[PDB]
């Protein structure tokens, strides 16, 4: 039961949402009684995670939009963690990038914030 | 037990074991000498290779590397007698694959 | 492909035993038994019909392996 | 008491040289099998009295 | 054996695999000959040859 | 009578019986006669499946008294054995689940 | 190779039968040997003291 | 060896235990992997 | 919430590595110290003494008196060893030639 | 959320042979890693996909089909600086009890860095005014079986301003 | 005959003889201070190789700020065989 790498590759919330939706549709299409009675924690965790991701603004996303946002941020020399947080949060205000986002010193420039907002809103 | 009056069973002597080996019925010999005679489950520590109890190794004071294992009670008694004689059989377990 | 194409009695016995155990453990039947209450008889019928979904993995002394199907091997 | 039905009708009935404490209501086997020394063990063991073992 | 009071043992396997192996490898119809020289041991006996 | 030769190489087992032999030419070479008394004692564990369900039900309804039958049942969920000599055998036969 | 501690095995290896018919029990030889060893150790300690 | 296997209670390598068996199950080796959008 | 721990693994023994134990390892393996030479108590119940021989903390040998180390019966008890220190060392007859 | 490489020996009983091997393996892995925290990895949510699946062996014992499957699974394990949005599922004197949305009630933010008006009097008072943000600081795991929880982590709440809610 | 003992001997039996106190003197004090200074200064020495940390979580802009920097001594490859060059 050993693991090879716990940090193989980071992923945004859209991938988890798609995976949960696929699992849920497959479950409602091939539901079983004994398999479900053996372990009910699976259903609960899947449903609650899907409900949380639906509460969050992760909706209205697509792989094309994700790739476009990634290619747009690649020109801003921003780090993987910063772009991941931005894609997962979808900030609509400027303060969320000014203060909340870490490593603000020397990275804001007071001119790139408008471009970041336009790219995250487009 | 040995005798009939003591409700004893038959003995699969060394000659019977040799006949079974010659036939090659490995599963039959196993079911006879291990499953239906002295079947028992022990706990062996994968770190020191010693025998524990209730999934706990008193030697290392831990229970993470302790795992169950099928073994004849006669073989377990032999291992205990050797450990008493100071001949410590260190069992190095591994996956069946 | 270098070993004998005939299926030995040891392989026969092991396959029959494994199939009988699987059937006794509520495994699906692929021969439509007709009132056979004995898992070993069902396994023998499946062997005669050449429908046992088991593949023998013959290991050589050096370490190599080769797969041989029941329907591919020759029975006596 | 019985672990299934909770009845206290537990009777010790040996079934073909097999000591077994089984319930008389549902037949649930509570305990089975007893360990008793054989002739070899009895002959190998030595008799020691309380005058020496107790102290 | 000679049926002069000899006591023989009878065992019942407790596993399907062991049962199958006993029936196949230790089959009476499959062990009609000895591996020493191939001579058949299971054949006619007194009161049958005559 | 040591641990290697007396308890490891050669050891005693259960589900066995020692009995005298007698001639009977009316049986095949691959067949052997077993008495009813030893047959009622030597039992075989059969797993309840979709094939011999009715046979096992009939054996359980017969019970330990009649020769064709069983003596104990181990449920799939719980490993608590049940003695057929006590209790209603018909209910046990009707509540035989796979496994 | 030079032993300073003896490993007394569990009671599973030393079976004891409680013979209520008399004032005694059936004990194996290992128990008696260990008792004699402990007695000799105590006697050696007493002589040293 | 065979004696140590019989003592430990494991199927001896000789006889039927020399080889291994596989199940002919309906499967698909190396199933399609879900593509990673973020990476 | 809940930690992931494997229940049972199909562990197969690979090989047996024989060896020896030092006095420190013997002490670590043992649970109690047997110093009383007597077996049973003076009371008419004839119960085994504590820290002595035939103690139930080193396993069990009776169907009525269970083990003291582990709360299990005789059929489920595996047994525990004990260490007895000797005043003066002694040559091991098995390893005397060694 | 992050993928984790794992290699598991899944045992499928015989009465499931009628089902597809990959689907059965996926269902078994999900049932086995549903709501369980792996040490030094994090809380696993579900199975992502299966990468490698070698031959299927059958042992001479139980008789089931044991398959060594290599797969990737998603686990909740921040990178010591991730920002999340949770809800206050209670509050204690020594610190508020915030919990991510229906995910896990294990976040215990210490109240030792906010502006100098921090105190809890057991009346569910969050903080005196001048969707709750969370900034993960460090992780920590512990064992459970130690005789014959496991994920709390530390949360930070700096002077984020929070023009929307004080 | 020797009497029987109920409880086992103490794990740490008492002794009527105590260790002799340590020698006092400015010399001993200076030797202690020097040994402490050596303990404190040899861990930071380049010869004191530490366990190479691995499995980094992520890369950040503060990496250049928190990057541990320490001069490394150059071994004498003329005296050392060729099997030790990186
Ligand atoms: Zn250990
Ligand atoms: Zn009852
Ligand atoms: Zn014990």
């Amino acid at each position: 039961m050993e693991v090879k790498d716990a940090n193989s590759a980071l992923l945004s919330n859209y991938e988890v949402f798609q995976l949960l939706t696929d699992l849920k549709e497959q479950r409602k299409e091939s539901g079983k009684n004994k398999h479900s009675s053996g372990q009910q924690n699976l259903n609960t965790i899947t449903y609650e995670t899907l409900k949380y991701i639906s509460k969050t603004p992760c909706r209205h996303q697509s792989p094309e939009i994700v790739r476009e946002f990634l290619t747009a941020l690649k020109s801003h020399k921003l780090t993987k963690a910063e772009k991941l947080q931005l894609l997962n949060h979808r900030p609509v205000t400027a303060v969320e990038i000014q203060l909340m986002v870490e490593e603000s010193e020397e990275r804001l420039t007071e001119e790139q914030i408008e471009a970041l907002l336009h790219t995250v809103t487009s | 037990t040995e005798g009939r009056s003591r409700d004893g069973g038959l003995r699969l002597g060394e000659m019977e074991r040799d006949c079974l080996i010659g036939y090659g019925a490995s599963m039959l010999l196993l079911e006879r000498l291990m499953i239906s005679s002295d079947a028992f489950e022990v706990d062996v520590c994968g770190q020191c290779g010693l025998l524990g109890y209730s999934g706990w190794c008193h030697y290392c004071k831990s229970s993470c590397h302790v795992s169950s294992l099928r073994i004849p009670y006669a073989c377990k008694l032999l291992f205990q007698e050797l450990q008493s004689m100071n001949i410590i059989p260190r069992l190095k377990l591994s996956k069946y694959n | 492909r270098i070993t004998t194409p005939y299926m030995t009695k040891y392989e026969r016995a092991r396959v029959l035993g494994t199939r009988a155990l699987q059937i006794a453990m509520c495994a699906p039947v692929m021969v439509e038994l007709e009132g056979e209450t004995d898992p070993l008889l069902i396994a023998m019928k499946e062997l005669k019909a050449r429908k046992i979904p088991i593949i023998i993995r013959r290991y050589l002394p050096d370490g190599s392996y080769e797969d041989w199907g029941v329907d591919e091997l020759i029975i006596t | 008491r019985c672990p299934d039905c909770g009845s206290t009708e537990l009777v010790e009935d040996s079934h073909y040289s097999q000591s077994q404490l089984v319930c008389s209501d549902c037949g649930c086997v509570v305990t089975e099998g007893v360990l008793t020394t054989t002739f070899s063990d009895e002959g190998n063991l030595r008799e020691v009295t309380y005058s020496r073992s107790t102290g | 054996a000679d049926f002069d009071g000899d006591e023989m043992n009878l065992h019942l396997p407790q596993t399907e695999e062991a049962k199958a192996e006993a029936l196949v490898l230790m089959g009476t119809k499959a062990n009609l000959v000895t591996p020493r020289n191939g001579e058949p041991l299971i054949a006619a006996i007194q009161d049958f040859l005559t | 009578q040591g641990r290697f030769r007396g308890n490891l190489s050669g050891k005693r087992v259960d589900f066995s019986g020692r009995t005298v032999i007698s001639p009977d030419p009316n049986l095949r070479i691959d067949e052997v006669a077993v008495p009813v008394h030893v047959a009622k004692i030597l039992t075989f564990p059969e797993k309840v499946n979709k094939a011999n369900i009715n046979f096992l039900r009939k054996l359980v309804q017969n019970g330990p008294e009649v020769h064709p039958g069983a003596n104990f049942i181990q449920q799939r969920h719980t490993q608590m054995k049940r003695f057929l000599k006590y209790g209603n055998r018909e209910k046990m036969a009707q509540e035989l689940k796979y496994g | 190779l030079i032993l300073t501690r003896l490993l007394v095995p569990p009671l599973c290896i030393r079976p004891s039968v409680v013979s209520d018919l008399k004032s005694g029990t059936n004990e194996d030889d290992l128990t008696m040997k260990l008792t004699e060893i402990i007695f000799l150790n105590d006697v050696i300690k007493k002589h040293r003291i | 060896g065979v004696s140590e296997c019989i003592i430990m209670g494991i199927p001896m390598n000789i006889g039927t235990g020399l080889f291994k068996l596989l199940h002919k199950a309906d499967r698909d080796p190396n199933p399609p992997k879900r593509p990673l959008i973020f990476d | 919430k809940e930690q992931f721990r494997e229940t049972d693994v199909a562990k197969k023994i690979s090989h047996i590595c024989f060896g020896m134990k030092s006095p420190e390892e013997m002490r670590q393996q043992a649970h109690i110290q047997v110093v009383s030479k007597n077996l049973y108590s003076q009371d008419n119940q004839h119960a085994p003494l504590l820290y002595g021989v035939l103690d139930h903390r080193m396993g069990t040998s009776e169907k009525d008196r269970p083990c003291e180390t582990c709360g299990k019966n005789l059929a489920d008890c595996l047994g525990h060893y004990g260490y007895i220190d000797l005043e003066l060392p002694c040559f091991h007859v098995g390893y005397f030639r060694a | 959320f992050v993928l984790v490489e794992m290699v598991d020996t899944v045992r499928i009983p015989p009465w499931q042979f009628e089902r597809k091997l990959n689907d059965s393996i996926a269902e078994e892995l999900n049932k086995k890693l549903a709501n369980k925290v792996v040490y030094n990895v994090g809380l696993c949510i579900c199975l992502f996909d299966i990468t490698k699946l070698e031959d299927a062996y059958v042992f001479p014992g139980d008789g089931a089909s044991h398959t060594k499957v290599h797969f990737r699974c998603v686990v909740f394990h921040p990178f010591l600086d991730e920002i999340l949005i949770g809800k206050i599922k209670g509050c204690s004197p020594e610190g508020v009890h915030v919990s991510l949305g229906f995910f896990d009630d294990i976040l215990i933010p210490p109240e030792s860095l906010q502006q100098p008006a921090k105190f809890d009097e057991a009346e569910q008072v969050w903080v005196w005014e001048y969707g709750e943000e969370i900034r993960f600081r460090v992780v920590d795991e512990s064992f459970v079986d130690t005789s014959p929880y496991t994920l709390v982590g530390s949360i930070s709440e700096p002077g984020l301003g929070l023009l929307s809610w004080w | 005959l020797p009497d029987v003992v109920l409880k086992p001997p103490p794990l740490f039996p008492d002794t009527d003889y105590k260790p002799v106190p340590l020698k006092t003197g400015e010399g001993e004090e200076y030797m202690l201070a020097l040994k402490q200074e050596l303990r404190e200064t040899m861990k930071r020495m380049p010869y004191f190789i530490e366990t190479p940390e691995e499995r980094q979580d992520i890369e950040r802009y503060s990496k250049r700020y928190m990057k541990v920097y320490k001069e490394e001594w150059i071994p004498d490859w003329r005296r050392l065989p060729r099997e030790m060059m990186p």
